[PDB]
RNA sequence: GAAUCUCUUUGCCUUUUGGCUUAGAUCAAGUGUAGUAUCUGUUCUUUGUAACAUGUUACAAUACCAUUUUUUGGCAGGACGGGAAGAGGAGACGUCGCGACCCUCGCAGGUCGCUUGAUGUUUCUUCUUCCCGUUC
RNA sequence: GUAUGUCUAAAGUUAGCUCUUAUUUACUAACAAACUAG
């Protein structure tokens, strides 16, 4: 059905969030809004390869990884999230 | 006075063109089905890239998010 | 949307509270007269203030489209306009009579009405205007048109005459031989429709027009408004009409098949009903006891 | 309803600054704050990103295209410490 | 987030500007008050002090939690 | 919707801007819940220094998603 | 003191030639005549030429259905 | 009957091939906004284009001081926001 | 077998014609304004769970891609750092600072230098020597 | 226009349908171009 509430099935689950300014999240989602709003846990964001804006936004945060404790994300920024392979 | 899906389910069953939002790409195929929100689906699509074909493709789909226009050929 | 539960509390007076009105477009305070005590305003929950300066009890408290202040109609032959935010004194009509309710014109602060008992009705400024003397008996309840520049009486005579912006002529007075009064009426929001009560028990309908005749089927019949001053009331934009009556009930309609829809046992003849202009679902009313139940 | 388009709501009638999405600034007086975001702005004076500052007399901007209000600070007293 | 009240929000915007302010509320489409807001730009270095700011939820992409309360 | 109140910029020469950082000045003839805003007297203002007067009397009409802001020339 | 969709139509009687604008997209415009619309401003012109903004040439594509998130600006000659 | 006007249109409509790529289990390409082109399987599809796929193939391009490489990843699993989505295209 | 309820018919009249004379007598010959009443013409519509003292708080279920928000107008010894000197980075627009010959004078930052202060747009086109830190 | 009829605090009695809108028709007027009533 809604596939707002597939995400909804995924709590405490490890997954790889990739935003679209080329942010890589990687960490667990605690829970998920439906209108996809992600809030997450224990997660270290990568900004891979290119090392070429958003960069800008990873070194904003405590943060090229960083890891920070609690990360809320909007859900219109996600391109597509990753989910475990056990799954 | 052709009203867009009038004019649209009308087109179904004929070669079209659609330029993308982007202008790096077009598709020439003929138009299968179209909702009422316009998402397009192309058949024996023909990719047409800065207005030079870019290849035959076969049975293809349009998001709305892209559709700048869509044309008769 | 219909009122189906009795929901807050509001205990005002533990005398009748026998004026409430709001305040136009902005649904942020009430008015409520007592028998003994003086005026009181309750918000949305909370009270502001008395206005001492009254003595008896009062039948109408009427505000302006300039919403500052309202115009209290007491039994004691005198007319006060108070202020909202302090309360002061603009004028001290002492009268001859025992008036009526006494209403603004929309478009002035100045321009001003008040109905008597001795079947007279004084127009005023900011300090007598023009006098207004065509019904033979004791003037019972006021309106006026779209944005005012007219205005409508009626009495304890059958008659209601429509007077003009300062004119003593009436262009209709409306009169057959089988009604009662027309004890209160009150404007429908599309201002086209002209309700009023009448002691048949019965809510009559008429137009705003020139050829000035009324509608059938538009009488809203399962009442007990025989011997109260009850009032009318509309929702938002003129989706139903609440009005109270004597069995401590309250009771709405519809318009186009005017039935009835909600017989509620309120805890004493409920008369004064008002809706908010805000919430479009929700009306406040209140009897002879006091306490302002709100549905 | 939304307590940010509540909170500037109450704004009117006092200075603001309005950031704009392509990165200009208005700051102006605020009087009329629409549901939707919009807000009509009196006497602007208003900096472009490159640094061009202008006055104006009346400015109005969409919604989607602000991307920030900057209310004066006489506002988070109350009624929104509830 | 109704959690996330009265904390100290590191948020991240669309230009990659980002503002620490204490939230002050926030609603369906996560626009955002902030008490005393800075903004900085190009990340200590290039910060302005805005004050309280509204931020609307076109422009945020991410949201973190900056520190405790009083 | 609320109606977005420009009844004070009705009949009055207004100064569009417009994504593509175009800017198109007008007088106002309708507007409704998308800020869709209907100009008469249009005129483009282009980039160096010409000032493209495009539709005199015909009543142009802009699509309120592309619509920046507005300034009334006059009060 | 005509709201936008009754200022749309007045191109469709008239049948008046059309420059229509596009969004975000500054060096074409495409100048038709209006042949149909809808609630959301998808517009269906006909005899649709386009314009490069940086002399102006002219493709012509005729029958175009444009979406209405592009459009911009409408104008006439 | 409010889903079976939903689900009927979105039969015959223009969400066939994500309907049948599904049912048929054969892989679709997609191209994204930022030119992520993905051959991948379907397994759910969504009324945004949400797509949950599997044994994802992801290639993309990476430019330099030379002639462009090539870079793609496999993903064994990925949900897909449909906002990126462009074209749909069935493989024979 | 004793009796209640509902019908049909009959009987009672049940809101059931309460004086008289020359049928008591004689019947528009306009208009305008207005009022009342009616017809016709015309247009629109069809819930569980937890905590606290019946109430309050928290979290889930039920109710929801078209321009102003969340279903994207997007994309394309050796190294390093700083300061100084010599030889072949610079000009605009603003936005905040170190000095002051200035202004101003009290309890509820404006102006001028910078004698090499910081910083975002926007156009054009490095080597040698010494000193101080980090790394192997 | 009469007859005639009706109203009038100064004084305080003890706890098909819903609708806008115009034409027509009917009955009325001591209302108009110095006076006429049972
Ligand atoms: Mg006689």
């Amino acid at each position: 059905m809604k596939l707002v509430n597939f995400l909804k099935k995924l709590r405490n689950e490890q997954v790889t969030i990739e935003l679209k300014n080329g942010t890589t999240v990687w960490g667990t989602l605690q829970s998920v809004s439906p209108q996809m709003n992600a809030i997450l846990t224990d997660v270290k964001l990568t900004l891979p390869q290119p090392r070429l804006i958003a960069m800008a936004s990873l070194y904003l945060t405590g943060g090229n990884i960083a890891s920070l404790q609690y990360i809320n994300i909007r859900g219109n920024t996600i391109r597509q999230i990753i989910l475990p392979d056990s799954l | 006075p052709v009203n867009p899906k009038p004019f649209l389910k009308g087109l179904v069953n004929h070669r079209v063109g659609v330029k993308l939002k982007f202008n790096s790409t077009e598709y020439r195929g003929t138009l299968v089905s179209t909702d009422n929100y316009f998402n397009l689906q192309l058949n024996e699509a023909e990719e047409f890239v800065a207005g030079v074909s870019h290849g035959t493709l076969g049975e293809i789909f349009i998001r709305c998010n892209n559709v700048l226009y869509i044309r008769e050929l | 949307y219909l009122p189906k539960k009795v929901i807050r509390n509001y205990p005002g007076h533990p005398e009748g509270t026998t004026a409430l009105k709001f305040l136009p477009k902005t649904g942020h305070l009430i008015l409520s007269g007592g028998n003994d005590h003086t005026i009181k305003i309750w918000d949305f929950y909370e009270c502001l203030r008395d206005f001492q300066g009254h003595n008896k009890p009062i039948k109408a408290l009427r505000f302006t489209e300039d919403c500052q202040s309202f115009l209290s109609s007491s039994f004691d032959r005198s007319v006060k306009i108070w202020d909202t935010e302090t309360g002061k004194v603009k004028t001290r009509l002492h009268l001859n009579s025992t008036p009526a309710d006494v209403e603004s014109r929309p478009t002035n602060p100045h321009e001003f009405i008040v109905g008597l008992s001795n079947s007279k009705i004084l127009h005023y400024d900011d300090g007598l205007v023009q006098t207004y003397d065509h019904h033979l008996s004791s003037i019972l309840a006021l309106k006026y048109f779209p944005d005012g520049s007219k205005f409508i009486s009626s009495s304890e005579d059958k008659t209601v005459r429509i007077w003009e912006n300062q004119i003593n002529v009436p262009i209709k007075q409306i009169s057959d031989t089988a009604q009662h009064s027309m004890p209160f009426l009150n404007v429908h929001p599309s201002q086209n429709y002209f309700c009023a009560q009448s002691m048949d028990n019965r809510i009559y309908s008429f137009s705003l027009k020139p050829k000035y005749k009324r509608h059938p089927k538009k009488i809203f019949k399962g009442h007990s408004s025989a011997g109260y001053g009850i009032s009318l009331a509309f929702s938002g934009d003129g989706r139903y009409i609440c009005s109270g009556d004597s069995k401590s009930r309250l009771f709405t309609w519809d318009w186009n098949t005017s039935r009835l829809l909600n017989n509620i046992k309120i805890p004493k003849p409920i008369t004064q009903v008002d809706w908010h202009p805000q919430e479009t679902s929700k009306v406040i009313c209140s009897g002879a006891a006091g306490k302002i139940y709100v549905c | 309803n939304g307590i940010p388009v509540k909170l500037l709501n109450e704004a009117q009638g006092h200075i603001v600054s309005l950031e704009l999405t392509t990165g200009a600034t208005y700051r102006g007086k605020l009087v009329e704050s629409e549901d939707s975001m919009n807000v009509q702005l009196r006497d602007v004076i208003a900096t472009e990103p490159q640094g061009a500052v202008t006055h104006m007399d009346q400015i109005f901007v969409r919604g989607s295209q602000i991307k920030f209000i900057v209310v004066p600070d006489l506002l988070k007293n109350a009624p929104l410490f509830k | 987030l109704a959690n996330l009240i009265d904390y100290k929000l590191r948020v991240l915007t669309q230009d990659g500007r980002v503002y620490i302010g204490q939230l002050m509320a926030f609603d369906k489409h996560m626009n955002l008050v902030l008490n005393e807001c800075i903004e900085e730009r190009v990340p200590k270095v290039e910060k302005r002090v805005l004050g309280l700011t509204i931020l609307r939820g076109e422009q945020i992409l991410s949201t973190v939690v900056e520190d405790k309360p009083l | 919707v609320s109606t977005p109140e420009l009844k004070k910029y009705m009949d009055k020469k207004i100064l569009l801007n417009i994504n593509g950082s175009r800017k198109v000045a007008g007088i106002l003839r309708g507007y409704d819940i998308f800020l869709n805003v209907v100009l008469d007297d249009a005129m483009e203002i282009n980039g160096e220094d010409p000032a493209n007067n495009h539709q005199l009397g015909l009543q142009t009409v802009i699509r309120g998603n592309s619509i920046i802001s507005l300034e009334a020339l006059d009060a | 003191m005509v709201p936008p969709i009754n200022c749309i139509f007045n191109f469709l009687q008239q049948q008046t030639p059309v420059t229509i604008w596009l969004f975000e997209q500054i060096g074409i415009r495409i100048k038709g005549k209006i042949v149909g619309f809808d609630e959301f401003m998808n517009v269906v012109i006909d005899e649709a030429v386009e314009i490069p903004v940086n002399v102006e040439k002219g493709t012509p594509l005729g029958k175009i259905l444009l979406k209405g998130d592009n459009i911009t600006l409408i104008t006439s000659a | 009957e409010l889903e079976e006007l939903e689900e009927f249109e979105f039969k015959h409509g223009p969400m066939s091939l994500i309907n049948d790529a599904m049912v048929t289990r054969t892989p679709v390409i997609i191209s994204l906004r930022n030119n992520h082109k993905i051959i991948a399987r379907v397994k759910a599809f969504d009324r945004h284009c949400n797509m949950v796929l599997e044994n994802v193939k992801e290639l993309w391009t990476e430019k330099k001081g030379k002639n462009v490489i090539n870079r793609e990843r496999f993903i064994s699993k990925l949900f897909l926001r449909g906002d990126s989505v462009i074209v749909v295209l069935k493989t024979p």
